[PDB]
């Protein structure tokens, strides 16, 4: 527990500043959302406290694109169902409290303006899973098909390289590699399979190669996913 | 009168009963019986949007769509796409899953304007 509130209010005080929020959403924003996490779980006030105020920092207006990480937060992080449980649940810290409904406010505000499409762009950001929001159901995926593509696969090809990591990281046997050769594959076949051409692109690009070769041995999801890939 | 007939695409606890009690199950002088068994996991989704088509475009005496769920958000493209009046398509819940009123095409376009 020391640990841990040691360790709060060094992210804490680091994070008063922000620039330095703004610097480390570009390179922890998953933590952005583990910070809460941690917080939730823990039962001491002090370090409850000290957790929501650094995840009120990290969304602080004077924080660089506060707006937008604040949304990224709350729709990746489940940052603004984490403030609701908190709203409903009670402590005796009045500062904990403030802290809490102040985050719970910048949630609120965050999701009012929030899309699955920024989901999406984080997930392509990461290429290191197994599964993605898209996969939940057909609905967003009928206009992500055209999202990630920019209607003319221009926009995709930074999944393209993303894919490509995952292919690289597929030939290995770790957790997060055959997640990544799955979550690649699968989503380069739900792609492809709307306005085909694109496919050339990825055709062109070793898309038929790659699929080949997460089908080729010593693969279990990646050899799930090129099945989809190639029909 | 100029169209008169009901039509559904459901399971076999839909239209093979309920409303097939007083509805019936088939045409004065076809065999098509208006319908789709809609196995599950054995009709294609490919045949289903046939079956769509067949019994919204390419036969006019239906007056009415009754389709489940299970086909419709698997059809969502095609039922979407779909615009005119007469077939008047209709979703409808089957066995466990529930209207859902964030899914069906009309009740999309009611939100979508004005409420």
């Amino acid at each position: 527990i020391q640990l841990q509130y040691h360790s709060l209010l060094l992210i804490w005080l680091l994070t008063f500043n922000p620039v330095f929020a703004n610097e480390l959403v570009q390179k922890y924003l998953s933590d952005f959302l583990d910070l809460l996490k941690l917080v939730k779980i823990t039962i001491k006030e002090k370090v409850s406290r000290l957790c929501i105020s650094i995840i009120l920092q990290c969304c602080s207006t004077r924080v660089k694109q506060h707006k937008k990480v604040i949304k990224q937060l709350l729709l990746l992080g489940n940052a603004l169902p984490t403030v609701q449980s908190l709203s409903e649940r009670k402590y005796s810290d009045e500062e904990l409290r403030q802290d809490i409904s102040n985050l719970k406010e910048i949630l609120e505000n965050e999701y009012q303006e929030l899309t699955s499409f920024d989901e999406y762009v984080a997930e392509l950001d990461s290429k290191l899973l197994c599964w993605s929001p898209p996969h939940v159901d057909n609905g967003f995926w009928s206009d992500n098909i055209d999202e990630f593509k920019k209607d003319n696969y221009k926009i995709f090809r930074q999944l393209i390289e993303l894919l490509q990591a995952k292919v690289r990281n597929g030939d290995v046997n770790a957790k997060q590699e055959k997640i990544i050769i799955q979550v690649a594959l699968n989503d380069i076949t739900h792609v492809v399979e709307l306005l085909p051409e694109s496919i050339d692109v990825l055709d062109k690009t070793g898309g038929k190669a790659d699929i080949m070769e997460l089908l080729n041995h010593s693969d279990s999801r990646v050899k799930y996913e090129a099945l989809k890939a190639t029909q | 009168e100029k169209r008169t007939l009901i039509a559904v695409i459901a399971d076999e606890d839909t239209t093979t009963g309920l409303l097939l009690a007083g509805i019936g199950q088939i045409t004065p002088e076809t065999q098509e019986k208006n319908f789709f068994v809609y196995q599950e996991g054995k009709t294609t989704k490919e045949e289903i949007t046939d079956k769509f088509n067949h019994f919204t475009e390419e036969r006019d005496d239906i007056a009415i769509l009754l389709i489940n769920q299970h086909i419709a958000e698997n059809i969502r493209a095609r039922v979407d796409s779909f615009t005119n009046a007469f077939p008047a398509i209709l979703e409808i819940p089957s066995k466990d899953h529930p209207y859902d009123p964030e899914k069906d095409s009309v009740l999309k376009r009611v939100r979508k304007l004005f409420g």
